[PDB]
């Protein structure tokens, strides 16, 4: 029961520094163990940050030192990443995570992590497009249709689907960056017999712009 | 630093198998070796610490052994849940440090893709753009070719691709892909082709649209 997530911003200007907030509950940060920032680069390549001690004792990875700072707030049992001076190599997936201090120094919790993004780029809504087949494309036993989320940032996006019929199968498919914009798209497969008969449409959300968009398929 | 190196990246094993991930470290770190389980939406979970010992909860299929610079994973009795990728840490000095990972995939019956072509909206056209997209959905093996063809021709430029992960159910893979052109070169061709090249067949599986119809 015991439980970490990390928030803060999602993206982050380069020079300007990051700060990340860990929340834990069901267990309190004074009472023993060491309190770890992690992150993992484009790549999968995990990298220990550093940690706040339950007794308030401090330690970095030597390759960070210079632009980080750990802290801690009781009160809240709260714990604290600013990361300063940051560039585009330090966009990456940013953990929090509870490890013994010392002895066999394992990570027993983790958070599930957070996404940040080091770019100048503007935070711009997605453009939603309605993906039904052609007309002189007559089908058989079920349909596919889609949606097409072109030309936003930052990442991410969500996609639902309501159509009628719980034989739904979704893809979601993820994202690729054309020119400085993020693309993806979703599919949806339902029987012959629900579609054009029962409306079919698409949701997108876009928190960092928190917009959100529904098209209806149109045969 | 201690330097972790997981020399397999790559696995791919049956269901009820027995799988071996290796970890190796720079230096000699006395059994103070743990293992981590990654799921590809990201969430963490910590399997065996110092060599051998289970985590709470961990399944006994799990296990682990080693000694000085040498260690290894080895998951017997292999199940649909464990597609993930496994990392080593060694837990002996500051900094913590972690191998590059193991993915896992789990084996499955062959799968040809079924196949959809959508031409652009009407939507998208007012906006001077048009792409022309492709499913290829629900395939195994991952491995698989697209070519499109504008007017019988191919086209190698504009084109984006993107695999799901390995569904965590039923093991296939799914693939869209997207052709991105001006309306102008979009309004300037008929025949728009989508052809899927996959181990389950063969020929090609085709699918196009012509705008004169
Ligand atoms: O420098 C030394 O040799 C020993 C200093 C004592 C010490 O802090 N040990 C120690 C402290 C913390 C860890 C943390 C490991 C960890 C592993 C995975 C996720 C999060 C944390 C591992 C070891």
């Amino acid at each position: 029961e015991v439980q970490l997530q990390e928030s803060g911003p999602g993206l982050v200007k380069p020079s300007q520094s990051l700060s990340l907030t860990c929340t834990v509950t069901g267990y309190s940060i004074t009472s023993d163990y060491a309190w770890n920032w992690l992150r993992q680069l484009p790549g999968n390549k995990l990298e220990w940050m550093g940690y706040i001690s339950y007794s308030g004792r401090i330690r970095y990875n030597p390759s960070l030192k210079r632009r980080i700072s750990i802290t801690r707030d009781t009160s809240k049992n709260q714990f604290f990443l600013q990361l300063n001076s940051v560039t585009t190599e330090d966009t990456a997936t940013y953990y929090c995570a509870r490890s013994d201090y010392g002895n066999y120094g394992r990570g027993d919790y983790w958070g599930q992590g957070t996404s940040v993004t080091v770019s100048s780029a503007k935070t711009t809504p997605p453009s939603v497009y309605p993906l039904a087949p052609g007309c002189g494309d007559t089908t058989g036993s079920s349909v596919t249709s889609g949606c097409l989320v072109k030309g936003y940032f930052p990442e991410s996006v969500t996609v639902t689907w309501n159509s009628g019929s719980l034989s739904s199968s979704v893809h979601t498919f993820p994202a690729l960056l054309q020119s400085g914009l993020y693309t993806m798209s979703s599919s949806v497969t339902v029987p012959s017999s629900t579609w054009p008969s029962e409306t079919v449409t698409c949701s997108v959300a876009h928190p960092a712009s928190s917009t959100t968009v529904d098209k209806k398929l149109e045969p | 630093d201690i330097q972790m190196t997981q020399t397999t990246s790559s696995l791919s094993a049956s269901l009820g198998d027995r799988v071996t991930i290796s970890c190796r470290a720079s230096q000699d770190i006395s059994n103070y070796l743990n293992w981590y389980q990654q799921k590809p939406d990201g969430t963490v979970k910590l399997l065996i610490y110092y060599t051998s010992r289970l985590h709470s909860g961990v399944p006994s299929r799990f296990s682990g052994s080693g000694s000085g610079t040498d260690y290894s994973l080895t998951i017997s009795n292999l199940d649909q849940d464990d597609i993930a990728t496994y990392f080593c840490q060694q837990g002996t000095t500051l900094p913590p440090t972690f191998g590059g990972g193991t993915k896992l995939e789990i084996k499955r019956a062959d799968a040809a893709p079924t196949v959809s072509i959508f031409p652009p909206s009407s939507e998208q056209l007012t906006s001077g753009g048009a792409s022309v997209v492709c499913f290829l959905n629900n395939f195994y093996p991952k491995d698989i070719n697209v070519k499109w063809k504008i007017d019988g021709s191919e086209r190698q430029n504009g084109v984006l691709n993107s695999w799901t992960d390995q569904d965590s159910k039923d093991s296939t893979y799914s693939m869209s892909s997207t052709l991105t052109l001006t309306k102008d070169e979009y309004e300037r061709h008929n025949s728009y082709t989508c052809e899927a090249t996959h181990k389950t067949s063969t020929s090609p599986i085709v699918k196009s649209f012509n705008r004169n119809e």
